[PDB]
């Protein structure tokens, strides 16, 4: 589809059986995720943002469906004030800007 | 305290 | 023209007759530039993000020229890491998310 940005480009994802909404962030290395378990070993790590870093953890290879297209790969973890999809995930469903 | 999302992975 | 996201999408943008690499940020409601004198009264602002606020100068009604496309909308400078634009201006240049 083709998304414009009117408004905050949020959708549903998918991990495992739990439904989130998540923005399609092109200004982001990164896939941060508020609050939920995931399997596997996870790595503290520090991202950062406008106004300073936060602690996060890393999980890797975490499959997820982004409008019906599937990716696998890292997610963090952490107190993000909004469920955010990353370029590294955006990549995988083959997501373009475009003017 | 969710308008400006820059996220820098390093 | 149509950019992918394997790297940050960094386009060159001119502002007050000076050139600068700015990001180009679906993630971000607005446009905030790095420290730097424009023309015109300006208000004190507090925005937000990853790591909390920040304070910002905003400014109205300013051109802006993106990758050769011409914008004029809200311009706030303060402490922001990188040069960010947001939707305010990506969707007067018509830019969309595809996939």
């Amino acid at each position: 589809p083709q998304i414009t940005l009117w408004k905050r480009p949020l959708v549903t994802i998918r991990i495992g059986g739990q439904l989130k909404e998540a923005l399609l962030n092109t200004g982001a290395d990164d896939t941060v995720l508020e609050e939920m378990n995931l399997p596997g070993k996870w790595k503290p790590k520090m991202i950062g943002g406008i106004g300073g870093f936060i602690k996060v953890r890393q999980y890797d290879q975490i499959p997820v469906e982004i409008c019906g297209h599937k990716a696998i790969g890292t997610v963090l973890v952490g107190p993000t004030p909004v469920n955010i999809i990353g370029r590294n995930l955006l990549t995988q469903i083959g997501c373009t800007l475009n003017f | 305290i969710r308008k400006i999302l820059f996220l820098d992975g390093i």
